[PDB]
């Protein structure tokens, strides 16, 4: 399972994320993750490749954006080291934005 | 488990900004807890793939073998349906399955 | 000044404006009533 600090973020910003790494009984488990980014299109950007033992199934890790970037949805995949054909997802979006100062719900 | 968040003061409703509160945290004795806050403009713009316990359960739900709610065809039906292999030394033992997958239904 | 305002110079301006903060790690170790152990972090806010 992995969590993003944002659902959406800027060109030049950093993107803080945290994978937690279970097993069937959803119990934390020690084995090494190969986690990859990829584009809009599906070319990998930045990969990495690390073990969750002793850490109690927390895999806390970084990346910045840079600004020369096509923006659309981004897309995080993982899978273990010993089942490379079970692959987990995640998306994110990357645009130009500043936030707003209200909501608006259409019901 | 139980992880609750909740406000340690009971009083100054909405806090000043840079203000000092007191987060109170309550939960299971031994557990690693994770956090982040977020301002809520970024869920208005994007409130997709924000993950929950609810989608957690609905995921282990998905991964599960059993494909039918209870009962058979026969004894053989109902352990085959339910997710279970039995075989006995006089020779009564279960269907043979090969796929993972539940069989699809007509729909 | 001698007028009902502020001086501008004494006027400290908000600054501090990320949208995600407290990426913090703590385990649960306080003694556990019921099982259930109570953590007070005392944390600043932002602007
Ligand atoms: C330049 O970058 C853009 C992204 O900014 C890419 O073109 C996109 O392609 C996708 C399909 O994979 C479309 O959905 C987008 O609408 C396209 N963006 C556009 C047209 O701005 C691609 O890498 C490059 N495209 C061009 C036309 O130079």
């Amino acid at each position: 399972f992995i969590q993003t600090d944002k659902t959406i973020y800027t060109p030049g910003s950093t993107v803080l994320y945290r994978i937690f790494t279970v097993n069937h009984k959803l119990l934390p488990v020690g084995r090494t993750v190969m986690v990859n980014i990829e584009n809009p299109e599906g070319i990998p950007v930045k990969q990495d490749s690390l073990s969750s033992q002793n850490q109690l199934g927390v895999l806390p890790l970084s990346w910045d954006i840079p600004e020369l970037v096509n923006m659309g949805q981004w897309k995080i995949r993982a899978y273990y080291e010993n089942s490379p054909q079970q692959v987990f997802s995640t998306e994110f979006e990357v645009k130009e934005y500043v936030l707003p100062s209200f909501e608006v719900i259409v019901e | 488990g139980s992880l609750v968040v909740k406000s340690g003061q009971s009083e100054d409703r909405q806090p000043v900004p840079g203000q000092q509160m007191t987060l109170k945290i309550e939960g299971d004795h031994g557990a690693r807890v994770v956090l982040v806050a977020v301002d809520k403009g970024v869920f208005v713009l994007n409130k997709k793939n924000k993950l929950t316990q609810s989608k957690i359960w609905d995921v282990v739900e998905k991964a599960d073998i059993g494909c039918t709610p209870g009962s058979g065809k026969d004894y053989a039906g109902v352990f085959s349906d339910a997710g279970l292999t039995f075989t006995s030394s006089s020779g009564q033992q279960t269907a043979q399955r090969a796929e993972l997958q539940c069989p699809q239904p007509a729909a | 000044l001698d007028e009902d305002i502020i001086a501008e110079e004494n006027i400290v301006s908000r600054s501090e404006f990320p949208e995600s903060w407290l990426w913090n790690v703590e385990d649960l170790k306080e003694p556990p009533k019921n099982g259930i152990s109570t953590k007070l972090m005392n944390i600043f806010l932002k602007d």
